[PDB]
């Protein structure tokens, strides 16, 4: 839903 | 404009989780009964005026300025093919260099990482809300429903929170009447006085993610006390029943307190008014 960096 | 009004969560006890789990993987289950200590928490999420603030009093760089990138949404031009890191994206240019914030001042802040969060909440004399405190609110006085409001997405026919209409991601029909963000005073308030508490921007709690909760009853839980990723509450413009079902007080995801994206966003918590 929020991809990590 | 009072867009950093706090508002009183009242001391109780609640039933965090689910036992009719959605999305079984996060660790939705089990329920578990709840207490916790009556506290204050946003009724916002922080805006980019609110962070402006922050950024004009501190001078802080938030992490996605220093990386240099942030995630961005292909539709509003990675986890998915739909999520591309923009170089030049960070809060004050929300899908990359060439967009702005200033046609959208009270619309909530996003790319702001979990740290970028802790600072702004820090600085404002309030500190992030663990996931308890934060589903608790969410959950707004009732007990075991799906939403803020209650069962049904579409209570009397209206739109409660800013998600996604449509087919996702090829198209989002705004029927909302938002296909971005919604200014984080958009839609029905909750029992307790939150705005956008599902929907809009996801937002990041204190707590570091698992997916094993015993069903102990706990008091003031901080979530476990080491891990990777950090945990984020509520789902956002984008999601949808479809893929990313989480505008639920229940749902629950994570990220690396580093990360930031289009859709990612915050509000803060405080054990008394500051
Ligand atoms: C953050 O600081 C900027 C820069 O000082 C503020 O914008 C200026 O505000 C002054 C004082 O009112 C105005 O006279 C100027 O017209 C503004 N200049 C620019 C470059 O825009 C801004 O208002 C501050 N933001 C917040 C949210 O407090
Ligand atoms: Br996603
Ligand atoms: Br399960
Ligand atoms: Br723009
Ligand atoms: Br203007
Ligand atoms: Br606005
Ligand atoms: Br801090
Ligand atoms: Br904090
Ligand atoms: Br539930
Ligand atoms: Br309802
Ligand atoms: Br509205
Ligand atoms: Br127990
Ligand atoms: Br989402
Ligand atoms: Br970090
Ligand atoms: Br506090
Ligand atoms: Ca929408
Ligand atoms: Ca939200």
């Amino acid at each position: 839903c929020t991809p990590s960096r | 404009l009072a867009h950093s009004k706090m508002v009183p969560i009242p001391a109780g006890v609640f039933t965090m989780g689910t036992d009719d789990p959605q999305i079984k993987q996060d660790g939705e289950a089990p329920a578990r009964r709840v207490t916790i200590d009556a506290f204050y928490m946003d009724a916002y999420e922080v805006s980019n005026t609110e962070f402006e603030k922050f950024v004009n009093s501190t001078g802080y760089l938030t992490e996605a300025e220093k990386f240099g990138d942030s995630f961005v949404f292909e539709g509003m031009l990675a986890a998915a093919p739909w999520w591309l890191p923009v170089k030049g994206a960070n809060w004050r240019h929300p899908e990359g260099p060439d967009s702005t914030i200033l046609h959208r001042p009270d619309h909530p802040v996003l790319h702001v990482s979990w740290n970028d969060a802790v600072a702004y909440c820090t600085w404002a004399g309030k500190r992030l809300p663990t996931e308890a405190e934060w589903e608790y609110s969410c959950r707004g006085g009732l007990h075991n429903r799906l939403f803020p409001w209650g069962n049904k997405l579409q209570p009397k026919g209206q739109h409660y929170a800013n998600i996604w209409q449509g087919e996702f991601p090829v198209t989002n029909t705004g029927e909302d009447g938002f296909q971005g963000t919604a200014p984080v005073d958009a839609f029905p308030p909750n029992g307790y006085g939150l705005y956008n508490i599902v929907g809009n921007a996801w937002e990041w709690t204190s707590d570091w993610w698992t997916v094993h909760h015993s069903v102990e009853e706990t008091l003031n839980p901080k979530g476990p006390p080491s891990g990777k990723d950090r945990v984020k509450k509520g789902g956002s413009y984008m999601s949808h029943r479809s893929y990313c079902y989480r505008y639920r007080c229940a749902a629950r995801s994570q990220n690396t307190p580093d990360s930031s994206a289009s859709n990612l966003g915050f509000r803060c918590a405080a054990d008394r008014l500051p």
